[PDB]
């Protein structure tokens, strides 16, 4: 389940079904918590967007 | 055998400037209208809803 | 993504006419598939590949 | 590496004699409304405001 | 200047015809780029070299 609001300019790329980007390959190797942080946190606007 | 995932929404909204792009549609353009489903095309090419 | 028409009117649009589409309506929109597998998509005859 | 500068403008006013070209759009030819925002497409092909 | 679209319309018009679109609307613009790189731009499935 999802918002009325949310816009349909994130479905025609692809992308997680959760609104944040996943992708951990990025972050520093063997960093839990900087991992985590790229996953929950919301001080942070997306990797994507 | 490679197994894919496929996103795909349902039920949404548009904001309030509603716009068109399309020359020939002739119907739908009402704004009270609203759409309960999606359409998805089979491996077989029978779209279903 | 996968395809998705929040009407069956612009599916249509999607097959008749590949580039001069619209991805977004007033109501509605679409959703063109971007997968790593391009099918054959043929509904009645006429084939949008 | 070789590095390019880029500029684009956000929030005009087009001038009284209000001109058009295009036959496609519909929704946005009012002279009530004003965009405060411009859309940037990205590295990776994702349009930002 | 780069893709600088007031109105995700005028976006969505430059990738359906390229030659045809309205550089400046009623009330919105879109700026073409002249960069000294070009790229494939593709918003879903339409390609604009």
């Amino acid at each position: 389940p999802t918002p009325v609001t949310s816009d349909v300019a994130y479905f025609q790329t692809p992308s997680n079904p959760r609104g944040r980007a996943a992708c951990v390959v990025s972050c520093d190797a063997y960093s839990n918590e900087s991992a985590e942080r790229l996953l929950y946190d919301h001080s942070i606007p997306d990797p994507a967007y | 055998r490679i197994q894919y995932t496929y996103f795909f929404p349902v039920g949404l909204h548009l904001p309030v400037p509603r716009y068109s792009t399309s020359v020939s549609v002739r119907g739908v353009e009402s704004p009270a209208i609203q759409s309960t489903e999606t359409w998805v095309v089979n491996k077989n090419n029978v779209p279903l809803c | 993504p996968t395809l998705a028409a929040s009407h069956r009117v612009m599916l249509d649009e999607y097959m008749s006419n590949k580039q001069t589409h619209a991805p977004v309506h007033m109501g509605q929109y679409l959703i063109e598939e971007v997968a790593p597998m391009k099918r054959l998509l043929k509904l009645g005859n006429k084939v949008v590949y």
